[PDB]
RNA sequence: CUUGAGUCUCGUAGAGGGGGGUAGAAUUCCAGGUGUAGCGGUGAAAUGCGUAGAGAUCUGGAGGAAUACCGGUGGCGAAGGCGGCCCCCUGGACGAAGACUGACGCUCAGGUGCGAAAGCGUGGGGAGCAAACAGGAUUAGAUACCCUGGUAGUCCACGCCGUAAACGAUGUCGACUUGGAGGUUGUGCCCUUGAGGCGUGGCUUCCGGAGCUAACGCGUUAAGUCGACCGCCUGGGGAGUAC
């Protein structure tokens, strides 16, 4: 099998309705004898246009070794998804060894590349826990 | 454009060597084995002239090949193609 | 003696050798300015091979909507 | 125009050195002009090329100032 | 323009201004002088030109 | 036979290609709030945009085209050419090591594929610029420079004659072989010699002995030497025009 990275979007409103998505995805990876070696959450990023009337939505990253088919599986769900907004899934790639990773790039998100419509609190309810001691 | 499983059972049991790949027929064979992943490609991306000249280069080749088998024997270059399918 | 004190991907044959990658947008930031620019090899502290594999990577994080690209947004 | 300041109104202070969004400014390399593989370094070589007295003028300044002779 | 458009907003009571700028135009600190100048407070000076990650093809002048 | 040439494994860089997908930003455009008669355009303004509510500023909405920085004489392409992000497929290159085949090779008229751009048929599309067309200004004159507007065109998918400063000036292939300096890039080994060096292999730029040089210069990639094969020219106009 091969290591691979997963990237999607969600509306803000669903940005802590994420983690039951992200349940099911890691079933389907350790399903298949893979392991889930990270996972993180960008947060709330903003748009150029509106998608279905709204300016803004929610990223969020996995970060895996799985079987390939998995994740070609994977990469379809999200883009036959409408909830599911965006995706991008990329080949060969693998998690950092790192705890709290991802709090460093939440604090990016939040300052300086969304355009802060909504709540940080709601975003953070995803992905990697921000254990600020580890990180 | 190939398997490596392909040219793997290909010197399974041809190739005059240790580690040959170079025995005429084998590079014959894996010449084809490449020509069947191309042609299918080629086959729906008919505006990719990188992938024609590609493809054409290697049947070139073959040819080549096939003809150095029958400049040895004539019957054993179209046992060769008998052995890899080509033309009806 | 031996070992002398090395610099960014330096002394070494096998560091860099492949891209460096995208997904620490953190790490990215420190690679472009207050504009939204990418800083050259220079700058980033690294050679040639890796500054032209820092660009890819910093280039796709923006475009991904991860990094910062210009002072503005909406 | 006036890009981003740590300052206190500057208006009075004389500054157009980095004050550009395109006028004299970095974008003004793909705003309004064809590709030019040769045009950028040719353009040099040519506007440097006319005023060849003045060059010369302070070449020779400069060699009869080096050689402690007078 | 500065002096016109200081005395434009008078009985709006603002005295405080910061300044924001765009477009290629020389109208860009001898405005701001002038504005100053004409009874107001200022106390930040920021660029708003739009810039492009490429963008669209440029308008013409002088065929340029 | 393995040395030319061919073949796979395997390390690896890449703006190579085709199919599809995509993000943010911008050039453009509208409404309305707020505001109130201005806006716009040069050499000159007129043409053009307004007051019937613009421009400007805020906020909402709409389209179609392209990726600034990075960036290198760099890397990649069959050539034409190739630069934001994802998948999928895919041609070529480059390289530490494994070997292997056993001259299987080289050229190439004719042949076969591609071939920047302009144009254009087909279906979709019309932001930007702008042939056409429409309108404007200057001057003694102005079909132009300059300006307003803008359809087609470009662009998406498909098809059509193919041509170019396809000036990256030097036909392809092989051997022989001056030296130096620069850039780039794969990799084994190590005091990883300092800086990574060094060997090693490819690309590439300049400089340059000898050679070659009407002349510029070129110069081992010779504007060199020797060979195979192949294209072009044969004064100028008539003319790639006529037939």
């Amino acid at each position: 099998m091969r290591h691979y990275e997963i990237v999607f979007m969600v509306h803000p409103d669903q940005s802590e309705q994420v983690p039951g998505m992200i349940e099911r995805y890691t079933a389907a990876i350790t399903g298949a004898e893979g392991k889930i070696h990270r996972l993180e959450d960008w947060g709330r990023r903003q748009l150029a246009y509106p998608i279905n009337k709204l300016h803004k939505a929610h990223y969020v990253l996995m970060n895996v070794e799985a079987p390939q088919e998995v994740i070609d599986e994977l990469e379809t769900t999200f883009r036959f998804n409408d909830a599911v907004i965006r995706s991008m899934v990329m080949r060969t790639k693998h998690a950092v060894t790192e705890a709290s990773p991802m709090v460093k790039a939440k604090d990016e998100r939040r300052e300086r590349r969304d355009d802060f419509a909504n709540e940080t609190a709601d975003d953070a309810e995803a992905g990697d826990s921000e254990e600020e001691e580890e990180e | 454009s190939l398997s490596t499983e392909a040219t793997a059972k290909i010197v399974s049991e041809f190739g005059r060597d240790a580690n040959d790949t170079g025995s005429t027929e084998v590079q014959v064979a894996l010449l084809t084995a490449q020509i069947n992943h191309l042609q299918g490609h080629f086959a729906e991306h008919k505006k990719d002239h990188h992938s024609r000249r590609g493809l054409l280069r290697m049947v070139s080749q073959r040819r080549k090949l096939l003809d150095y088998l029958k400049r040895k024997d004539v019957a054993r270059y179209t046992r060769l193609i008998e052995r890899l399918g080509l033309r009806r | 003696a031996r070992y002398f004190r090395r610099r960014k991907f330096c002394r070494f044959t096998a560091e860099g050798v492949q891209e460096i990658d995208y997904k620490d947008i953190a790490t990215l930031k420190n690679y472009i300015t207050e504009s939204g620019k990418i800083v050259p090899s220079r700058i980033t502290g690294t050679r040639a091979k890796y500054q032209r594999q820092l660009a890819r990577a910093i280039k796709r994080a923006r475009y991904l909507s991860l990094l910062p690209y210009t002072d503005r947004h909406q | 125009p006036v890009i981003k300041v740590r300052e206190n109104e500057p208006f009075d202070v004389a500054l157009r050195r980095f004050k550009r969004s395109c006028e004299k400014a970095g974008v003004l390399a793909e705003v309004r002009r064809r590709e030019f593989y040769e045009k950028p370094t040719t353009e040099r070589k040519r506007a440097k090329a006319s005023a060849v007295k003045r060059h010369a003028k302070k070449l020779a300044r400069e060699n009869a100032r080096r050689t402690r002779l007078y | 323009a500065a002096e016109r458009c200081a005395d434009a907003v008078k009985e709006y009571g603002i005295k405080n201004l910061e300044v924001m700028v765009k477009g290629p135009g020389p109208g860009r600190e001898s405005t701001i002088r002038a504005l100053n100048a004409a009874g107001f407070r200022i106390t930040n000076i920021t660029d708003v030109t739009p810039i492009p990650h490429n963008g669209c093809r440029p308008p013409k002048k002088r065929r340029v």
